[PDB]
């Protein structure tokens, strides 16, 4: 979690993690 | 790793066959049951009246593999209405289990 490839990787993780959240809460 | 577009995808799949099921299954033994339906999140099936209605964590889930125990449970009251919050007009659903990591 301390380089850029941890920022990025987790970045491109949340996209999919807030649609979960939009069709939970929508 | 898992992306956006995959989790897209897959979520259309499970709405899909949600939509089959919907369309396909048996009527409720009697009208006193809750009426199935897909709420964006989970396909719920017909329910018994006074009974928890339990289904699995939606496959389409990018950690579904953590959760394959889960269920997400909603209620069907005695006089056949998915039991609501008091918040709004949405159906009670408890989704803990389901929930990331």
């Amino acid at each position: 979690g301390c380089f850029t490839s941890d920022v990025s990787s987790y970045l491109e993780g949340q996209a999919a993690k807030e649609f979960i959240a939009w069709l939970v809460k929508g | 790793t898992v992306s956006l577009w995959e989790t897209v995808q897959k979520w259309r799949e499970y709405r899909r066959q949600c939509q089959r099921s919907l369309t396909e299954d048996p009527p409720p033994a009697t009208d006193l049951f809750c009426n199935r339906t897909f709420d964006e999140y989970a396909c719920w099936p017909d329910g018994e009246p006074g009974s928890f209605v339990n289904v699995s964590c939606p496959w389409y889930l990018p950690w579904a593999s953590s959760v394959p125990q889960g269920h997400v449970y909603r209620f069907c009251t005695a006089e056949g209405l998915w039991l609501q919050k008091d918040n709004s007009s949405l159906p009670w659903r408890d989704l803990s289990e389901c929930e990331e990591s």
